[PDB]
RNA sequence: UAAAUAAAAAAA
């Protein structure tokens, strides 16, 4: 299934980025507004961008560790797509380009970044650990995926509470919500993905050898826009003033300055998303107890 | 796994006169069946083969036939899936010689083999070989009873480890199979295979007289 | 029978929606009809893709059932033959169980119908008649006939039901029953005492449901 | 390869000896393998200087001032012997051949355990790795008596984890040791050759449970790469002394380098000589308080979270609105709780609470009157916890689990929601509660003719801090009818204080400081101490009336089940050897014959010239006591009821239901007694009472350490931040340091041997006179130090040679 | 057991070399005429790659055609004796591979037109004989030289290169020790261009350090880019003298 | 959910 679009949006889009202007109205570098939703039950956490629609469902359960590594927890993120996003998708494609791409991205996001405590996920080192399970539902697409999947992953990982344990060698006793109250999962950074389209001018002149039309980019682009692009970037920052990772292959062909310009307009966009992650961290963490206070032993 | 029911990805598995049947057409669902049971001292073997075709494939400019042969493990795991595709192997490389490919062209043959069973009793203080020409005989009998053209009948037998198949009353081979054994067993081998081939032939002739009449 | 819903908040599906029973939480998409792969083909009749997705881990085999089952119910409500050698996809993703799924799927299963129906409504695709699922359940000493059970009633529960029936005639008149799925052990003067009272409360719904498809369509149209 | 890395640096050698020839100088390999040694005396192939360390010390100028330092004088590295066989183990059990006992590491040598045996008066010891076999204090254990050959005395050297074998890295051969530890080794191998007193050693061989938990510590700097980030095998030091360290494979090395982090022991096998574990989590930095705390309330094993969601609906449905009812006979009160029938009105009566200035959870109120007959009335009134805490309901089971509220310095944390604690069952002045009233009818010599209990409401006149009571008793100018009942409960108090003196009761002390805040509720000002009024007695004395009258009672009404508390004499053994030091430095001696004789010796322990000293000898005689327990009555036979401290034949606690469970079961049987209600099953069936008597048992020591290293903490910052000079008295002394226990805030600190000098080689330890004789720092003369010594003391940050860490020791004035 | 450190103070590291040293390099051409249109072998260390371009040439179905442009495929098999200890698994469908596999081709894309080949396919089939680090930059130059021995047009050379940091100071062209020991950069650079088609960063990276980082990258793979060009012309020269 | 000779007493 190949989506057609008609020779005169590819020229009207196109068209409208050398003017600066785009169809949702926004800007180059500005990034659409993150809703924040958590459901009752913790790891709940719906994320919206725009007319994007993902949501996360983090869970886990007793488990055996590696031999390789007998301190360390299990932990997956699964992102399969399917047709509701979309009939452009395919029902269990995981081999795909797009789909291979976006879910390497995430995997360097948050697995290997160490942006999860794995080692705080071992309960008797060599026998049982707690298998962490991050769930990505995409529910409808309008672009932006692998921006819309790291927020929901982090939003969803700070939100989860793990039940609490009591060990003592071999024999453990998982204590339920109603005996005790969950533990939350470790956090080591919070990572921020965001995503760069590339475009070409296609223009007969430029005014000056000294300022030229030089390159499109701008940040989280449509569905629309996503199709038109000539070149993808997406770089993951945090708060912590440093480089989680960044993925270019191939596409156009851009200078390492360019790169480190989205590098800094990017670091802008994390810091404000990673508090307001927090905030509705905080909103929701209070939420929960009408009477908690009144709870209270300390 | 998302396609079957594994269970518990943490547990463990258990730790621990010649006599032949012959039934042939007692499946409905493909173009030929055959039921092969034979029963040795303390040994045992019984396996279903099931032929389906000749069906035309599209597009195909094969001006022969096309012969495919798998073997399954009906109940008992014991036999390594490596080693089911190097007799599927072997045993194609016999019925491509026994099918009358010419007159199917465009066309492909597909014979599945089920081995049910094999009961094995070993003593304490190949394997597969034995089994080999109870799946010639199977086949050979599925086919027949299936309606495809056989050139001759295929039989076989196993001595010490050797196994030879023939056709043409004995005098021509179609398949060699040596595993392990003895040496300088080439022209007694040769000789108490092809006496287990005769017999095998008529048993599967009578076979066809019986069912068909 | 408290249910929520709302109709058409997917953008890039031809229909979708959002059933809420109790904690039960499931949106649908469809999209339909358009172009089939050849292995999906029907000659004459429309091709049905249907797809379910549980609130937690990936699909499994008891989600194949889901997908067998509400594929009973979907298969006789369109008019099929009205899209010959024309594929319709369906995707349930259950966003909340609200049951132990370790135990249980009634809630879920009639959930995805009642959300697909109103997908297929959204999208505007052939329907001979309407459609209503609830599920039902028994207790253990007290052997009541609760309509709509909880989580928790579900635990102590000696049976689970399914029951899905096909209404005509502005939803007054019962054409069929698409489907009936009882787990469990049944006697037959509380069978026909649950069908009296369900079907009170069914029309109940369909009443509500009605009010609810006009209020918000009707701002729409002129 | 040993071979070749040694011809490796010949080779090193060999090249820069030619490479600098042109400049004259020359080379000297240092190496005492014998193989380099003989390879150039030999001359084989290229000529190269090699002496030996020793050799090549003597040829430097100055010999004499430099050699003292240096040391004079198919292999398989030490081991520790495999656990003993199941089939060994049942038939030594059979033969007679095996015992188990619980293994208390002693507090200054983490190398020398104890484990109490029945057959054996004193504890036989454990000495040393290898006989030690991997335990760790308190895991449970089989031992075997070694030969007495090998039996010792207490160890006269203190030790830790982070100063023995310092030298050794973890790891995910050769051994070698340092010249202290050398000649430290000598010493302590010398003492143990000549000393009288040897006791019963053996040796660990299996273990028969593991008190293996999750545990606090923070890492070894000098394990520690600080500026890597690759993983790492490095050493965790535990908070607590007794156990040894242990080594963990971390990702987060570097970063963890500041933390107090929690780490679980994983194995401790024969082939390894510390335990492996693997890191949990990281509470927070060294010097954060609020870590600090959590990781106290870790390491006691205290709950601290919210009480259960599920508790809450036990409490009360209207919360603080709940009111004791106008009218006792009110129908609509009858119906929502018919027991009320039962409950006396005592309102009428003048009731007061006596609690310290910051307690808002009152137990108890008093009243009196005089009666017509001469005599005097006076009664005792609890908190009723028991009408809101009901058996089987999850608040019962939240605070029978957490058995006792834990007060630290800067929290309280309560056994049950702050509803009851601090507003329905507090009694509350100037509001009408419900209690349980015991009231006694007595002479004006405080002889109890009769005793009485009950469930009663009451409204209280006042609630006092001590001081102010006291103040109305003495001014003589308040004389109505309230004040002239509280002067007879004084004079009725000093009547049965003297009469139970008289009978034996103990005298002991432990007069602990308090704190006190600025106008800032959080800003704290000064460091004072308690001072015992009169009224004090008058609450003590009346508790103990309540407890040993309710004892009585429920033991009377269950004799097979009554919740109960004894205290057992202590063996001569545990005051072994307090008592001889005092008799041979001064011939005064304290009487082990009764509690009476304990108690009277004790209080002639007096020295003129300092009025402390008796306080010294008091606080040392409490750590002696054998531990009080809570018993169902039906685990012991009457004349092992016996309270020894108080001197009485049963006793129980009662008197304080909000903040302990034992009183929660005692107020259940007390209205099982008098037949206000059925005594619950539960507290009938002596398995499970059992249960929650070891339960509780455990719950109330945790709680009391977990309440002394609150105060060591915040004491132990105070002094530093203040800079402030406070004298300490020496209550032990070692080969290598002494133990110091201070007055104005009773705690005890050890001061190391080689933080009390520049040079610790020069020492002089007697084990006969109990001294230690040493050259002071920041000073030149030879000084004596001997136990019992009044001392001044600081506190200041060390940085330790050995240990890269900086903590802040306590040092000599 | 062992320890071992990253940077020693002496500027010394683990293997003896300095912070700034590219391994040995050697190239070749032609290694499988009989095999594939193109094919390069590879030793960039103690790395070996074998890479065979097949193509332009007939598609094997003809659903999978484009009319406009030609397919570009690319399978990397990392044999199972690549590494010191041998893995049991394959590692084909790992999603790490299928990341690499992806990126390469997004990588190349735009480096060839790809617009004078319709209807045709470009099959490059790649075998890991060794690997000791930096195995994704030896892996763009064996594509690089194969795609040019095939005679198929593209705009210009693509190098890869590995970067290793420690502290202030990037390590150039790192080994699986120093691999394992801290973070690296892998690099690809278009030409002589400062335009990179190829930036992948795994591990955590200060952001002080890239952009000092990316500049002794982007030297190094001049060199290397200077070396290519000199190992595929000294081989001219070298078959031409054979030929004379 | 096992099990000790592991700090007396009072109020917190
Ligand atoms: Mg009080």
């Amino acid at each position: 299934k190949d989506i057609e679009i008609s020779a005169s949006e590819s020229k009207f889009i196109l068209e409208a980025l050398r003017q600066n202007y785009r169809l949702d109205g926004r800007s180059f570098d500005q990034f659409r507004d993150v809703e924040i939703t958590f459901g009752k039950e913790f790891g709940d956490v719906s994320v919206k961008m725009g007319n994007t629609k993902v949501h996360c469902r983090i869970s886990c359960q007793i488990a055996q560790p590696y031999e390789d590594r007998p301190f360390e927890g299990l932990f997956v993120i699964s992102t399969e797509i399917s047709p509701m996003a979309g009939s452009q998708f395919e029902n269990g494609n995981i081999t795909g380009e797009d789909e291979v791409l976006c879910s390497r991205i995430i995997e360097k996001s948050v697995r290997r970044s160490g942006a999860l405590d794995v080692e705080g996920l071992c309960i008797v080192a060599g026998s049982k650990c707690w298998a962490v399970r991050a769930d990505v539902h995409f529910l409808d697409c309008d672009g932006g995926f692998i921006d819309a999947s790291c927020i929901a992953v982090m939003a969803g990982l700070m939100h989860f509470k793990k039940p609490d344990i009591t060990v003592h060698g071999e024999q453990i006793i998982v204590h339920p919500v109603n005996e005790r109250e969950p533990v939350p999962l470790g956090i080591l950074h919070i990572p921020i993905c965001v995503t760069f389209s590339f475009f070409n001018p296609q223009d007969t002149e430029e005014n000056i050898k000294g300022e030229t039309n030089s390159e499109i980019s701008i940040i989280d682009a449509t569905l629309k826009e996503e199709l038109l692009r000539d070149g993808v970037l997406t770089v993951t920052l945090n708060k912590n003033r440093e480089v989680v990772q960044v993925s270019k292959a191939g596409g156009l062909p851009m200078d390492a300055l360019t790169l480190m310009k989205c590098c800094h307009e990017a670091y802008s966009i994390i810091e404000k998303i990673t508090d307001q992650i927090l905030q509705l961290l905080k909103e929701d963490s209070e939420k929960r107890n009408k009477y908690a206070a009144m709870l209270t032993s300390e | 796994d998302r396609r079957r029911l594994l269970g518990p990805a943490a547990a463990k598995p258990m730790a621990f006169e010649q006599e032949l049947s012959l039934h042939t057409g007692f499946i409905e669902n493909c173009n030929g069946s055959a039921l092969v049971e034979a029963r040795s001292l303390g040994h045992q073997t019984s396996l279903i083969s099931a032929v389906y075709g000749p069906r035309s494939i599209r597009g195909s400019f094969t001006s022969q036939g096309t012969i495919s042969i798998q073997l399954k493990n009906g109940l008992l795991e014991k036999y390594n899936t490596n080693e089911l595709k190097e007799v599927s192997s072997f045993l194609m490389g016999i019925f491509n010689s026994v099918v009358n490919l010419s007159r199917y062209p465009k066309s492909g043959i597909d014979i599945f083999v089920y081995l049910t069973y094999d009961k094995d009793l070993t003593n304490n203080p190949s394997q597969i070989s034995s089994l080999i020409p109870h799946c010639i005989t199977s086949i050979t009998l599925a086919l027949a009873d299936a309606g495809i053209e056989l050139v001759d009948m295929a039989g076989a037998g196993e001595a010490n480890g050797t196994v030879v198949s023939f056709i043409k009353n004995g005098e021509e081979i179609v398949g060699f199979w040596k595993d392990d054994g003895d040496d300088e067993d080439l022209l007694e081998c040769l000789d108490r295979c092809k006496e287990q081939y005769n017999r095998y032939r008529d048993l599967m002739i009578s076979c066809l007289m019986n069912q068909e009449t | 029978m408290s249910v929520q819903a709302e109709i058409g908040i997917l953008d890039h599906v031809d229909g979708s929606s959002e059933f809420v029973s109790q904690d039960t939480k499931v949106i649908c998409s469809v999209t339909g009809p358009i172009e089939p792969k050849a292995r999906q083909e029907l000659p004459t009749q429309l091709a049905l893709e249907i797809i379910v997705r549980p609130a937690k881990g990936v699909a499994t085999t008891r989600e194949k059932v889901l997908e067998d089952k509400l594929r009973a119910v979907l298969t006789p409500l369109i008019t099929r033959h009205c899209y010959p050698r024309q594929l319709c996809q369906i995707t349930c993703q259950i966003l909340e169980s609200g049951e132990d799924e370790a135990e249980f799927s009634l809630r879920e299963l009639s959930c995805c119908i009642n959300a697909a129906f109103l997908a297929l409504v959204d999208a505007g695709i052939a329907l001979n008649s309407m459609c209503a699922s609830i599920p039902i359940a028994i207790i253990k000493d007290t052997s009541d006939i609760i309509v709509d059970p909880t989580a928790e009633q579900l635990k102590i529960s000696l049976s689970v039901h399914t029951l899905a029936l096909e209404f005509v005639n502005g939803g007054k008149v019962v054409k069929n029953v698409l489907l009936l799925d009882s787990n469990g052990d049944f006697n037959e003067d509380q069978l026909f005492s649950l069908l009296e009272l369900g079907e009170q409360k069914c029309q109940e719904l369909v009443t509500n449901i009605r009010r609810i498809i006009q209020d918000n369509i009707s701002p729409r149209l002129v | 390869i040993n071979d070749r890395n040694n011809r490796a640096i010949r080779k090193t050698c060999q090249w820069y000896s030619e490479h600098l020839k042109p400049y004259d100088i020359n080379v000297v390999l240092v190496t005492n393998d014998r193989l380099n040694r003989e390879a150039a005396t030999k001359e084989v192939e290229s000529n190269i200087i090699t002496k030996s360390l020793v050799q090549y010390i003597e040829l430097l100028p100055n010999a004499d001032d430099i050699r003292d330092s240096i040391p004079q004088m198919t292999f398989s590295d030490f081991t520790f012997p495999e656990y003993y066989s199941t089939a060994r183990v049942m038939g030594g059990l059979k033969n007679g051949v095996l015992y188990q006992g619980n293994i208390q590491i002693s507090e200054y040598n983490f190398l020398e355990g104890s484990v109490s045996l029945p057959r054996f008066s004193k504890p036989v010891l454990i000495v040393g790795q290898k006989n030690l076999n991997r335990a760790f204090n308190g895991d449970q254990v089989i031992v075997e008596l070694l030969p007495q050959s090998e039996w010792k005395a207490p160890s006269s050297i203190v030790l830790d984890s982070e100063h023995f074998d310092v030298n050794d890295n973890p790891d995910i051969n050769t051994t070698v040791i340092s010249d202290k530890q050398r000649r430290l080794l000598a010493k302590d191998a010398m003492i143990a050759q000549r000393s009288k007193k040897i006791q019963p050693t053996a040796k660990v061989v299996y273990i028969q449970r593991r008190s293996w938990r999750q545990y606090v510590g923070q890492l070894a700097p000098s394990s520690v790469d600080p500026q890597s980030s690759s993983t790492q095998n490095v050493f965790v030091i535990l908070m607590d002394k007794c156990l040894p360290k242990v080594r963990i494979r971390t990702r987060r090395a570097a970063e963890l380098l500041d933390k107090r982090i929690v780490i679980s022991i994983d194995s401790w096998p024969t082939t390894h000589k510390y335990p492996l574990g693997h890191f949990v989590r990281d509470l927070g930095t060294i010097e954060s308080a609020q870590a600090e705390t959590e990781a106290l309330l870790l390491e006691h094993d205290v709950e601290y979270r919210p009480f259960s969601k599920k508790v809450l609906e036990c409490l009360p449905a209207e919360g603080h609105d709940w009111k004791a009812p106008t009218k006792l006979d009110d129908p609509e009160a009858v119906s929502k709780d018919p027991l009320l029938t039962k409950r006396k009105d005592l309102r009428d009566k003048l009731i007061c609470s006596i609690d310290p200035p910051g307690c808002v959870d009152i137990n108890d109120a008093l009243h009196a009157k005089k009666l017509p007959n001469g005599n005097w009335e006076v009664g005792v009134h609890i908190a009723d916890v028991t009408h809101f805490v009901k058996p089987g309901t999850a608040l019962d089971a939240e605070g029978a689990a957490r058995g006792t509220s834990v007060y630290l310095v800067d929290k309280r944390i309560d056994m049950l929601p702050m509803l009851l604690g601090t507003d329905l069952c507090s009694l509350k002045p100037y509001v009408d509660r419900f209690a349980f009233s015991v009231i006694w009818e007595l002479d004006d010599s405080a002889n109890i003719v009769n005793v009485n209990f009950m469930k009663s409401v009451i409204r209280s006149r006042e609630a006092f801090s001590y001081e102010q009571a006291q103040l109305r008793i003495d001014d003589k100018t308040q004389n109505d009818e309230l004040t002239m009942g509280m002067r007879a409960l004084l004079k009725l108090s000093v009547k049965l204080k003297q009469k139970r003196l008289e009978a034996g009761a103990l005298n002991l002390a432990s007069p602990e400081v308090k704190v006190h805040m600025d106008s800032e509720t959080s800003d704290p000002n000064e460091v004072e101490i308690k001072k015992l009024l009169a009224t004090n007695s008058l609450v003590e004395e009346f508790m103990l009336l309540a407890n040993i009258s309710v004892a009585r009672k429920i033991y009377d009404a269950f004799p097979q089940t009554a919740m109960l508390r004894r205290h057992a004499a202590p063996p001569s053994t545990n005051f072994e050897i307090l008592n001889e030091m005092l008799n041979t430095r001064k011939n005064m001696s304290i009487s082990l014959e009764s509690s009476k004789a304990l108690a009277d010796s004790l209080d002639r322990c007096v020295d003129p010239e300092d009025p402390y000293f008796n306080t010294l000898v008091r606080i040392m005689s409490t750590r002696c006591m054998m531990a009080a327990q809570y018993f169902y009555s039906g685990a012991y036979s009457y004349p092992d009821f016996r309270h020894y401290g108080l001197a009485v034949d049963i006793y129980t606690h009662f008197t304080s239901p909000i903040r302990r469970y034992c009183d929660v079961v005692a107020h259940r049987q007390l209205a099982g007694a008098i037949g206000y209600e059925p005594l619950s099953l539960t507290h009938r069936d002596k398995n499970k009472m059992d249960m929650i008597c070891r339960n509780i048992n455990r719950k109330h020591r945790n709680a009391q350490f977990a309440g002394r290293a609150s105060i060591e903490y915040y004491v132990g910052q105070v002094m530093r931040n203040n800079e402030s000079t406070e004298t300490g008295y020496v209550i032990k002394v070692f080969n290598n340091g002494i133990v110091v226990l201070v007055p104005k805030f009773g705690v005890e600190g050890l001061i190391r041997l080689d933080n009390l000098t520049e040079d610790p080689n020069s020492a002089a330890f007697d084990e006969v006179e109990y001294k230690l004789t040493f050259v002071p720092t920041n000073s030149d003369k030879p000084r004596d130090v001997y136990v019992f010594d009044k001392v001044e003391v600081q506190v200041r940050s060390v940085m330790d040679p050995i240990t890269s860490k900086r903590k802040a020791e306590l040092l000599l004035k | 057991m062992s320890r071992l450190e990253i940077y020693s103070p002496e500027g010394l590291r683990l293997d003896g070399r300095r912070w700034n040293e590219l391994r040995r390099f050697e190239s070749s051409i032609n290694t499988h005429p009989h095999a594939a249109d193109g094919s390069s072998y590879m030793e960039q260390g103690n790395n070996k790659i074998i890479t065979l371009v097949k193509g332009p040439k007939e598609p094997r179905l003809k659903s999978q055609m484009d009319t406009s442009k030609a397919l570009l495929n690319v399978s990397v098999n990392i044999t199972k004796f690549s590494k010191f200890e041998r893995s049991k698994s394959s590692h084909k469908n790992e999603r790490r591979v299928l990341e690499i596999q992806t990126s390469l081709v997004r990588m190349f894309e735009k480096n060839v037109m790809l617009n004078i080949y319709p209807r045709t396919v470009i099959d490059i089939e790649i075998h890991v004989l060794e690997q000791d680090g930096g195995i994704m930059g030896s892996l763009i130059n064996g594509i690089t030289l194969a795609l040019i021995d095939a005679g198929i047009s593209m705009f210009d050379y693509i190098s890869g290169i590995s970067v290793g940091l420690y502290d202030t100071t990037p390590l150039l062209d790192t080994n699986s020790l120093e691999e394992n020991a801290m973070s690296t950069v892998t690099l690809g650079v278009v030409g002589k261009s400062e335009k990179l088609s190829l930036l992948l960063v795994e591990d955590k990276i200060p952001l002080d350090r890239l952009e000092n980082v990316l500049a002794i990258g982007i030297a190094g793979a001049h060199r290397v880019r200077d070396l290519m060009d000199e190992e595929l012309r000294k081989h001219a020269q070298k078959r031409v003298s054979n030929a004379s």
